[PDB]
């Protein structure tokens, strides 16, 4: 699970911006504190880190609910 | 054939363009009565402004509309050149060519939503009072989305109540309007549901903005099944903008923080079409509670 | 300018000359004026409401470009592919000109309320005896930026339009010229009715105007707003002869190309004239005017 | 007078093109 540990890192880095909190796999990203621009920046972070491009069809609340559902997409 | 199509005969006349119709006296009488009903629910202390169908392009640009719905924006262009250049453009038209090559953008756009102009107006007044400001705004709006369905127009009327204040001022406002709007729809004898929703942001990155929006529950819609219950028609929306407009326009709440804003929007033409679809085009056959609520007698 | 002092009670700046937000006070009087005009509508008159945009092809066909090309507002948009639109947006993001990517739609902003009624009328075949009468309104647009409160770029127009034989239309216009003056009198307004011409574009245009004035095809009800020397036209009374009948192939009951004419009320100009004349305190307006308006 | 002859606009246009412009000198 190299993906999971890396996802939590980029999420924790974006949250490292006038804020700080906990982050678990079953925890919802919106609950964590991510706003619209954060979700945008998080999607770009994920696409840049794992050298891939997410299909438009895969950009859904389901896939981007939690770290778990996110890693399950990659 | 679309289930709404049979309504055209009584409600509209063709103007040679999809989504742009002349409105009959029957149709307009109901739009007017719906407008008056919405007005009867206006809260005390709400400032009413009526906007023309155009607004400052600079203001709309500054509001971020291009980063969200570039495809829907209608700009005003004109022949701004010399008398010779303008005469030439007309002569090309006379001779089978295209005069529009001489067009250049004006400083105006067609307003895509009624509330946009109100934020700079609010901003010009300085810091918000405690409790924020409330506005009642209306405009003929324009969205470049040609369609033959009577519930998707390019030119349509929007009426909004707008709240500008702290996050708490705005959430309280939206909560109360979500309840009241449902009561109104219910009084009008409409079948509806209220659901979380998103704006159709443009492009791939836009799709993500939509996801966040749905996740943050920033937008509710009141949906009425017109052609089907699978694709119902959003006739009202309840929008929380967070600090977007407050930051953009430098609006500070009474505690000195960037103001939050939100709005409840009524689609007047969709509501009118919803009424005729639901109750038919014979007003004397409408339910008595509905005729009473609208002051039809 | 004498009207400037009214601004604070009637309007809010929208960051563009001639484009203003309307206060509740101002809109209440526009509404009462519209209701008063409706109460004078002739029997047998079909009421249509038009949006602020209309078909570009229909306007072109009506000959607007030979007369006022300089006033026309066209609707344009980003009609390209997703990639092209993205570049336009990227250009904007960089503080550049995204508007180079605009192209014309098949729509214009309506320059007058009556234009769309002619093809509608035409689609019904030959006119009945006595012709057709329409009650139309639209928010109109004319590209004439000004700081004066009586010269707007976006403004409401209400019109009564008559389509029929020359006699039908001439009789119609005469009734309305008298009736309009009675309304203005009832409203406590100062005015005169005089010959007028439309502001046709270009050298040829100004000669079209002289000819128009000579033939008395246009009258205006003029109200002194900034000065008695340069009064403001708040209504017009227009005889088009067979221009639209021929353009749209409308035939009267005698098989001849229909004549058309219209009486146009500038709703914003009338409202501004009311506030200029009577002030912004409605409780102080004269009793007879308050009564006429149902206040 | 000059316009009672039968000279309408399209007819007056050619008169402009045959031979500031005010409704007095015409
Ligand atoms: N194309 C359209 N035709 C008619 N009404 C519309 C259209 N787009 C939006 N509306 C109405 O305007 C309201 C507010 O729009 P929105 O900002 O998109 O939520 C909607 O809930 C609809 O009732
Ligand atoms: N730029 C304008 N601003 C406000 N009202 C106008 C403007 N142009 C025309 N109107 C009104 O619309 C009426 C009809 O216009 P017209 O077709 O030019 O005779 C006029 O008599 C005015 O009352
Ligand atoms: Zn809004
Ligand atoms: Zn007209």
């Amino acid at each position: 699970d190299v993906r999971n540990r890396i996802i939590k890192l980029v999420k924790g880095i974006l949250e490292q911006n006038a804020l700080a909190a906990d982050v678990t796999p079953q925890a919802k990203l919106v609950d964590v504190g991510l706003t619209s621009m954060d979700m945008v920046n998080l999607m770009l972070g994920v696409e840049a880190e794992f050298d891939f491009t997410i299909p438009q069809s895969e950009i859904t609340p389901e896939n981007f609910q939690s770290v778990e559902t996110l890693e399950r997409m990659v | 054939a679309d289930p709404l199509d049979h309504l055209a005969d009584k409600l509209f006349h063709s103007m040679g363009s999809d989504g742009v119709y002349a409105r009959t006296a029957l149709y307009e009488s109901i739009v007017e009565r719906l407008a008056a009903l919405i007005t009867s629910h206006r809260e005390a202390g709400t400032e009413a402004l009526r906007f023309p169908p155009v607004m400052s392009r600079a203001q709309l640009e500054k509001s971020g509309y291009l980063k969200s719905f570039p495809n829907l924006l209608g700009c005003v262009c004109g022949l701004h050149g010399t008398e010779r250049e303008i005469n030439a453009a007309v002569s090309r038209f006379d001779a089978g060519g295209d005069w529009t090559t001489s067009l250049s953008p004006a400083d105006l756009v067609l307003s895509p939503a009624a509330c946009y102009p109100v934020y700079p107006i609010a901003a010009s007044r300085g810091p918000l009072p405690k409790g924020g400001l409330r506005f009642d705004v209306a405009a003929d709006c324009f969205r470049r989305e040609p369609s033959k369905h009577l519930d998707r127009l390019q030119s349509f009327r929007m009426r909004e109540y707008v709240c500008i204040g702290t996050p708490d001022d705005v959430s309280d406002f939206r909560e109360r309007w979500m309840v009241r709007a449902q009561a109104i729809a219910r009084d009008l004898g409409l079948t509806f549901r209220v659901d979380y929703a998103s704006d159709p942001f443009f492009g791939r990155v836009g799709q993500m903005k939509a996801v966040s929006q749905k996740q943050q529950q920033l937008k509710f819609e009141l949906l009425i099944p017109l052609r089907s219950e699978e694709q119902p028609t959003a006739c009202m929306s309840f929008n929380y903008h967070r600090e977007h407009f407050g930051t953009t326009w430098g609006i500070q709440d009474a505690n000195g923080e960037p103001a939050h804003t939100g709005c409840v929007a009524f689609g007047m033409d969709r509501l009118a079409v919803a009424m005729f679809h639901t109750h038919g085009t014979d007003l004397s056959a409408w339910p008595a509670k509905v005729r009473d609520i609208l002051g039809l007698q």
